[PDB]
RNA sequence: AAGGGCACCACCAGGAGUGGAGCCUGCGGCUUAAUUUGACCAACACGGGAAACCUCACCCGGCCCGGACACGGACAGGAUUGACAGAUUGAUAGCUCUUUCUCGAUUCCGUGGGUGGUGGUGCAUGGCCGUUCUUAGUUGGUGGAGCGAUUUGUCUGGUUAAUUCCGAUAACGAACGAGACUCUGGCAUGCUAACUAGUUACGCGACCCCCGAGCGGUCGGCGUCCCCCAACUUCUUAGAGGGACAAGUGGCGUUCAGCCACCCGAGAUUGAGCAAUAACAGGUCUGUGAUGCCCUUAGAUGUCCGGGGCUGCACGCGCGCUACACUGACUGGCUCAGCGUGUGCCUACCCUACGCCGGCAGGCGCGGGUAACCCGUUGAACCCCAUUCGUGAUGGGGAUCGGGGAUUGCAAUUAUUCCCCAUGAACGAGGAAUUCCCAGUAAGUGCGGGUCAUAAGCUUGCGUUGAUUAAGUCCCUGCCCUUUGUACACACCGCC
């Protein structure tokens, strides 16, 4: 035994709290502060990521980068 | 012809099916004194006979076990539905069957007899 | 690991592709006449298959 | 329809193959169908030579397993139809038939 | 030290186990249940789905 | 086991449609020969049947390279209340025409 | 210890060799991160073990759970599953790091409990195989000898391949093994037959013919089940029947068992397979969903993936291949086989004809064949007939090595294999020793199968050409039987 590498650390999820990444205003006006994934199997429900430099579909893995 | 397999491979494959079916039936019906399997093959359908010591045991309540085996041997070997028939036949003079006596000996020794 | 490397090895040939139809062993394979049976499993099942020792 | 049928019999044991051919010729002769003589195809010997030992240690003894396949041809050529006259084939286990028309 | 360089023993008859040796000694003269004997011993879903998706 | 519910329900409904189950011992086989339209893998069917056998709703037999799971009476009612069925729907092994 | 008997894994008489040389391959050793491991007559081309990856069991690294089920937690306000980009990594392993999405009770965590393992133990075992031993040995019943265990039968002798028989005879009658048996080869102009085998006869042709041959010769040219448009099974195939029995004659013998020779005969001993009571701490847990116990089980000895290794080289040994030459090598022409395979459940991979391109290896189209239908009349080699070489390490040998060109594969480097042009090493018949063998045999000589995507210096078969010596013996080496001795009986690997 005695592997030169120290034991690899397995990734642990952040156990993130509730999403709530879309807000309402003046007694309720829908406003999606996130982006929407346009794929047809993705549908109108799921939402795009909000990376610092790209937009990523969590299911379809489509990318939309702004440069 | 092109779809058909050669006669040599056909007969080897038929023997292969006999061997596998016999081994599966041995393992499954060993505790019922399964003596052997005899398979009559016609180009239309396949008829197989389980020669056993206890037909009343190899076929379950209302023939549940035998029809269950028929379904099993359909699924494994790809036989089309309703093209294979399983029959159970009592072995004549079971005392002369080498496999049956060996099975009864195994049952006795498992029970713990000297 | 994940899907793209677990069985990604090209196994369309060689010893690793073929296996014993009885005991899943890769040694002593008899592929003649489409047997695909082991050197030892064939000696076990030859009588059932129909191969008889004549000479 | 005018029809001519070639029936091929194939098996492993000569006794039952000869029985299942001879009764076919004998049955058709009573029904007055022109039966060409049963042609004996050369027998096919599948030979497998394998080491007897399951390990490798020994005096290098080999087993010569032999599987013989015997094949017979029977031709029925009647001026009239043949399928309606012959609807039974009287098979026993082991022997396999294959119907063929003379066109093939 | 009972073996040569390769590892085969130089005295095959000299048993290396304290429990048993070359000869088979019988436990209690072959007595008890799980033992050799003695002299005394010698002497339908498809239609249900079809009606489920009906309404 | 990371087996999705669609795969689970398809395998269970096959097991209740016919009280038998046959699968090759091949974890790397992409699809089961039966109900390959569901795109379930043979690994999933093997592990589902293994988990069924562990709690005893099915009995497992093995040929050369094939499993032969036979559904049990204890499994009949478990599948009944898992698939929400009345006690009238039975496998063909239980009833044929009667 | 003595006396008998047998055996080409004993000799004799010989033959071909091995050990001498080069190389392939397998062991030991050395070396190595690993160079995985078993086996030491009856291991060492054996594990069907010809390993590029896989195989793989070993090493260097990195993923995954494919840890069932039970209990308790955590949890739709999320148990949890994946993942684009950058780093990071060999990796386009979201393996991890920043990162926000996505997945919906399947999972996750802890405690018990599984499960798998080419991990160990073949000295815990089953099965199978090898050997003693394919030697001729082994055992009841009844009767006799005995107080018993036991013994006789199962033997002085002759004879046989054989306790195979005959004879002697307190034994008589048997049984297993041997034999008999099955398969295979040798003969049937006798039988049944055959457009997936053909043969004769006949008809059209094609050519040599013309001297004219003319029922002339050759034709694997085309045909005559193109089913109305010949017969036949000799050749071929494969079924049933026959045939060979020491049957006939002479000689030897208890004149018995049998032995020798000769005639008629195809054959007067064709090869195998099977194979007793038992024994070998023989070999295999690396054949298995054969298996006990032990070991490991999440940083895995599970499983997968990448690379390497199994090949590694001062040396020793074993099975082998090629040679040392003229009984030859090269070049060309002529001319003859038989085994047997051939398109795939998974499974990806078949045998190849024909035409075209290239010098070759090969490449490109176009078929046929699941097969007595196509390869294929298997135009095989040796050999035979002509050319050159000329006793010279030489036109023998092709080892070592350079360059180039193709094929298979995901991948050819540590050269897979193949082709082409170059260098041309030992080797001039091999010490002590040692192996195999009695007739279609040794040996020369090629062709199939297995291994196989690519692969034969291996093995298993087949055919071709085709001998010398021997019809004996216990000298050597062993084995068996009898007598004998024994303080052994786990049986000399003993006891002491
Ligand atoms: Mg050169």
């Amino acid at each position: 035994y005695t592997t030169p590498k120290k034991n690899k650390h397995k990734r642990k999820k952040v156990k993130l709290a509730v999403l709530k990444y879309y807000k309402v205003d003046e007694n309720g006006k829908i406003s999606r502060l996130r982006r929407e994934c346009p794929s047809d199997e993705c549908g109108a429900g799921v939402f795009m990521a909000s990376h610092f430099d790209r937009h990523y579909c969590g299911k379809c893995c489509l990318t939309y980068c702004f440069n | 012809m092109a779809v058909q397999i050669s006669k040599k491979r056909k007969f080897v494959a038929d023997g292969i099916f006999k061997a596998e079916l016999n081994e599966f039936l041995t393992r499954e019906l060993a505790e019922d004194g399964y003596s052997g399997v005899e398979v009559r093959v016609t180009p239309t359908r396949t008829e197989i006979i389980i020669l056993a010591t206890r037909t009343q045991n190899v076929l379950g309540e209302k023939g549940r076990r035998i029809r269950e085996l028929t379904a099993v041997v359909q699924k494994r070997f790809g036989f089309p539905e309703g093209s294979v028939e399983l029959y159970a036949e009592k072995v004549a003079t079971r005392g002369l069957c080498a496999i049956a006596q060996a099975e009864s000996l195994r049952y006795k020794l498992l029970g713990g007899l000297a | 690991g994940h899907q793209q490397l677990y069985w990604s090895h090209p196994r369309k040939f060689g010893q690793g592709s073929r296996s014993c139809r009885v005991c899943s062993n890769r040694h002593g394979l008899i592929r003649k006449y489409g047997l695909n049976m082991c050197r030892q499993c064939f000696r076990q099942y030859a009588k059932d298959i129909g191969f008889i020792k004549l000479d | 329809a005018i029809h001519r049928i070639r029936i091929t019999l194939t098996s492993r044991n000569v006794k039952s193959l000869e029985k299942v051919c001879a009764d076919l010729i004998r049955g058709a002769k009573e029904k007055n169908l022109k039966v060409k003589g049963p042609v004996r195809m050369p027998t096919k010997t599948l030979r497998i030579t394998t080491r007897k030992t399951p390990c490798g240690e020994g005096s290098k003894t080999w087993d010569r397993f032999q599987m013989r396949i015997h094949k017979r041809l029977i031709d029925l050529h009647s001026p009239s139809e043949i399928v309606k006259q012959i609807t039974s084939i009287s098979i026993e286990p082991g022997v396999e038939v294959e119907v063929t028309i003379a066109d093939a | 030290d009972g073996f040569d360089s390769r590892g085969k023993r130089e005295f095959d008859r000299h048993s290396g186990s304290d429990r048993s040796g070359l000869k088979h000694e019988d436990k209690r003269g072959g007595s008890g249940s799980h033992n050799w004997g003695t002299v005394k011993d010698e002497l339908t879903l498809d239609e249900w789905k079809a009606i489920q998706n009906k309404d | 086991m990371l087996m999705p519910k669609k795969n689970r329900i398809a395998i269970y409904e096959l097991l209740f449609k016919e009280g038998v189950m046959v699968a090759k011992k091949d974890v790397h086989m992409p699809k089961h020969p039966e109900l390959a339209d569901k795109n379930v893998p043979n690994l999933h069917v093997m592990k589902a049947m293994q988990s069924l056998k562990s709690r005893g709703y099915v009995k497992e037999q093995f040929a050369w390279r094939h499993f032969y799971w036979y559904l049990t009476n204890e499994g009949i009612q478990y599948l009944r209340d898992y698939l929400h069925l009345p006690p009238e729907i039975v496998p063909a092994t239980l009833r044929r025409s009667r």
